[PDB]
């Protein structure tokens, strides 16, 4: 199929109306970031020739 | 198509697999980059049919209904101004869908300010949103409201100058 | 940068070869429509909110903070006066209460 970018939402814009929140949600989200790799060392002489 | 060449090439091992894997990683990385830049909203926002924004004109940045590509005049100008075993993979997001993402972002930032980026899109009149932005930079709301026509005229003139500068600079 | 929504705080957690950030953010919810105006016209003067926004539930005008609905009476303590009512486009007529008035009334 052709993908859908997002659910359609038409904001009810007018020149004299505002939307004010009456409540809130405390949302906790995860962010995973790599920091380091495995520290590898290669003996060049031993690898090529043994 | 040489069989003898491929037989001799097999003696060197998995070099070809390494090169193909690296190119595949680059190819998926480009799509990931496009997702990270443009696909930051999960709601496709649309502008109201009546473009009453208190004097502010966004025709040069909103999509043109007359054009089949649904691009803005600025985006149309930008697209016009950019001109043996190899294959070119198409991008995952086509140009019209990227333009649709930019249109959704423009509609969200015009009709809702910064509210849509932090949660549900809350409608606010555009002069009031501009007044909020004025307060963000330490200028009182009254300055924006008293000089609203001047600010709208300056904004429209600057947007037109942007289009002229892009059309006039190689 | 620190999660989706208005960022409140964050917690670090160690991970094998990495870090996991638990971003605690504030998300607005249960929004409600109100009729809004840029300024309030009172006594030939234009009143603008110091920190909030003018809202109307249909009959009465209040001032509230922008990110949470908490309607309060429009007074001189939460509004400031700049200019007359002839310049601001969309200014509406409403009274502005004065806290000092009952003090010299009594
Ligand atoms: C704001 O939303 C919270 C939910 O996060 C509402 O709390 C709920 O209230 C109902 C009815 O009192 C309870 O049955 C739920 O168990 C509550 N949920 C939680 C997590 O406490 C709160 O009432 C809402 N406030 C307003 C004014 O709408
Ligand atoms: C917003 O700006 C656009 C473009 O500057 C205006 O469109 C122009 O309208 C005049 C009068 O109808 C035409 O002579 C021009 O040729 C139009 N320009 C283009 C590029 O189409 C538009 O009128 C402005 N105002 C609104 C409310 O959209
Ligand atoms: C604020 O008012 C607008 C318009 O009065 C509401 O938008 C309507 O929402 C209904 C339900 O989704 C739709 O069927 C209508 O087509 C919408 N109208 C327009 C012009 O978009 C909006 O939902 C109201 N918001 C709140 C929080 O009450
Ligand atoms: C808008 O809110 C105000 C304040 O809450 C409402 O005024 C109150 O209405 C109740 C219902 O009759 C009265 O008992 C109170 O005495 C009123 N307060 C004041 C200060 O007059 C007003 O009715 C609300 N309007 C709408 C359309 O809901
Ligand atoms: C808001 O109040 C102002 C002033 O009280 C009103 O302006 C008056 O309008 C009448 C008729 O339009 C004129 O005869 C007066 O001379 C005006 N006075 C001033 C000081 O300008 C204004 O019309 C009111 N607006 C609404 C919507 O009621
Ligand atoms: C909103 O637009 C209407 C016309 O559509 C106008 O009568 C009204 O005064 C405008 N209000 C503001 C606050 O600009």
């Amino acid at each position: 199929y052709t993908m859908s970018l997002g659910a359609e939402n038409s904001v009810a814009y007018s020149n004299n109306s505002i939307a004010i929140p009456t409540n809130f949600t405390i949302s906790v989200t995860t962010e995973i970031l790599p920091v380091s790799m495995t520290k590898t060392s290669v003996d060049c002489t031993m690898y090529i020739c043994g | 198509d040489s069989t003898e060449c491929s037989n001799l090439l097999l003696q060197y091992g998995s070099f070809c697999t390494q090169l193909n894997r690296a190119l595949t990683g680059i190819a998926v990385e480009q799509d990931k980059n496009t997702q990270e830049v443009f696909a930051q909203v999960k709601q496709i926002y649309k502008t109201p049919p009546i473009k009453d924004f208190g004097g502010f004109n966004f025709s040069q940045i909103l999509p043109d209904p007359s054009k089949p590509s649904k691009r803005s005049p600025i985006e149309d100008l930008l697209f016009n101004k950019v001109t043996n075993g190899l294959t070119v993979l198409p991008p995952l997001l086509t140009d019209e869908m990227i333009a649709q993402y930019t249109s959704a972002l423009l509609a969200g930032t015009i009709t809702s300010g910064w509210t849509f980026g932090a949660g549900p899109a809350l409608q606010i009149p555009f002069p009031m949103q501009m007044a909020y932005r004025f307060n963000g930079i330490g200028v009182t709301q009254n300055v924006l409201y008293e000089n609203q026509k001047l600010i709208a005229n300056q904004f429209n003139s600057a947007i037109g100058k942007i289009q002229d500068s892009l059309s006039s600079t190689p | 940068f620190c999660g989706k929504g208005y960022h409140l705080m964050s917690f670090p957690q160690s991970a094998p070869h990495g870090v996991v950030f638990l971003h605690v953010t504030y998300v607005p919810a249960q929004e409600k429509n109100f009729t809004t105006a840029p300024a309030i016209c009172h006594d030939g003067k234009a009143h603008f909110p110091r920190e909030g926004v003018f809202v109307s539930n249909g009959t009465h005008w209040f001032v509230t903070q922008r990110n949470f609905y908490e309607p309060q009476i429009i007074t001189t303590d939460n509004t400031f006066v700049s200019g007359n009512c002839d310049v601001v486009i969309g200014i509406v007529n409403n009274t502005v209460y004065d806290p000092l008035q009952p003090e010299l009334d009594s």
